[PDB]
């Protein structure tokens, strides 16, 4: 059971910036793994394509995937708004890491973000279910965009997204 | 020019913290839950017939990031200790808040108001009295708020304007 790869093409202010591709983990989070497989093909109908990173802190994550409001507060999963904590197996063991955003338990939605370092206080807490596998640097590229409060100085977009 | 007063808004997660600010600052409010990292605003106003320009920090109720706090009570002057009046873990986190700005602080006399807020809806869980008591024994002023309503917004950031002036011309 190969676990299945997803890509973005990332777009600043309408610009490319590059292809970002993602192992997801279905061999230990399935659950998590087929919401975020899903979302990124966007079979059901919504899903990521056209939403935008809304969180960048340099040195430390990259967030996104608010594609119901677009202001940080929203997104869904396929299972419904939100879904439970599947299991924190995995750690969030270093740049690269893909990991579930959410509100408190059990609050999983379609927000998510990849690390650029490791966030060790983070594990047990979000549900790590993926990492980047080509184009890391694309992820580093989207740092340059960010600040210390997250709040970003360029609209930085998944312009197209998808299944490998 | 005008007076620039330094307000810090502290409290736990969910309490209204931002609704508060944004009420005062934007003049809305939105139900959507946008937890913060931290944000800074910037407003001038008339307090007893003297304009004065108001920064307010708005701060993260993160638990996990509580020994983050101590540099931003370093360069507040004065702090809005929110709770929530169906939250009675929040009313709760006051002590603890308190007890940090004094210690960072090192002073038992720091500009303060204590907030209610939240009190637009039913089922109130902390009371009035139990309120008005702590902050008796505090010494600080106690408002109590609904950033939903509008109810006393701009009375707690102006009274915490009023309590910053009488501690710099002490
Ligand atoms: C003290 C200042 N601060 C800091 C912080 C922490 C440090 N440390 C240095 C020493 N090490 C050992 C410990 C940490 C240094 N510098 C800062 C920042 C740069 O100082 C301004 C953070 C943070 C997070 C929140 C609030 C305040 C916060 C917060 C507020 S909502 C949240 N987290 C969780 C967030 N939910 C949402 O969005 C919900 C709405 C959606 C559905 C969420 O799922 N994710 C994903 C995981 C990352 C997290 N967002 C996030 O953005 O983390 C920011 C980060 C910088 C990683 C941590
Ligand atoms: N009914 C009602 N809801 C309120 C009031 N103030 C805030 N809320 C709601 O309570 C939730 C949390 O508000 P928010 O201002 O984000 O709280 P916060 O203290 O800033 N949270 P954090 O510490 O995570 O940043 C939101 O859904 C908001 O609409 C109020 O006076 N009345
Ligand atoms: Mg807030």
């Amino acid at each position: 059971m190969v676990n299945p790869t997803v890509f973005f093409d990332i777009a600043v202010d309408g610009e490319p910036l590059g292809r970002v591709s993602f192992e997801l983990f279905a061999d230990k989070v399935p659950k998590t793994a087929e919401n975020f497989r899903a979302l990124s093909t966007g079979e059901k109908g919504f899903g990521y394509k056209g939403s935008c990173f809304h969180r960048i802190i340099p040195g430390f994550m990259c967030q996104g995937g608010d594609f119901t409001r677009h202001n940080g507060t929203g997104g869904k999963s396929i299972y419904g708004e939100k879904f439970e904590d599947e299991n924190f197996i995995l750690k969030h063991t270093g740049p690269g890491i893909l990991s579930m955003a959410n509100a408190g338990p059990n609050t999983n939605g379609s927000q998510f973000f990849i690390c650029t370092a490791k966030t060790e206080w983070l594990d047990g807490k979000h549900v790590v279910f993926g990492k980047v596998k080509e184009g890391m640097n694309i992820v580093e590229a989207m740092e340059r965009f960010g600040s210390r409060n997250g709040k970003t100085s360029k609209k930085i977009t998944i312009a197209d997204c998808g299944q490998l | 020019s005008m007076t620039e007063y330094k307000l810090v808004v502290v409290g736990a997660c969910g309490v209204g913290k931002s609704a508060l600010t944004i009420q005062l600052i934007q003049n809305h409010f939105v139900d959507e839950y946008d937890p913060t990292i931290e944000d800074s605003y910037r407003k001038q106003v008339v307090i007893d017939g003297e304009t004065c320009l108001l920064d307010i920090l708005d701060t993260a109720g993160q638990e996990e990031y509580s020994a983050m706090r101590d540099q931003y009570m370093r360069t507040g002057e004065g702090f809005l200790c929110v709770f929530a009046i169906n939250n009675t873990k929040s009313f709760e986190d006051i002590h603890h808040y308190r007890e940090q700005i004094k210690r960072v602080k090192d002073s038992e006399d720091v500009p303060m108001v204590l907030v209610g807020n939240k009190c637009d809806l039913p089922s109130r869980t902390v009371d009035t009295k139990q309120a008005q008591d702590l902050a008796r024994s505090y010494g600080i002023p106690f408002i109590e708020t609904s950033a939903k309503t509008r109810q006393g917004v701009d009375d707690a950031f102006y009274t915490l304007v009023r309590e910053i002036r009488k501690h710099k011309e002490k």
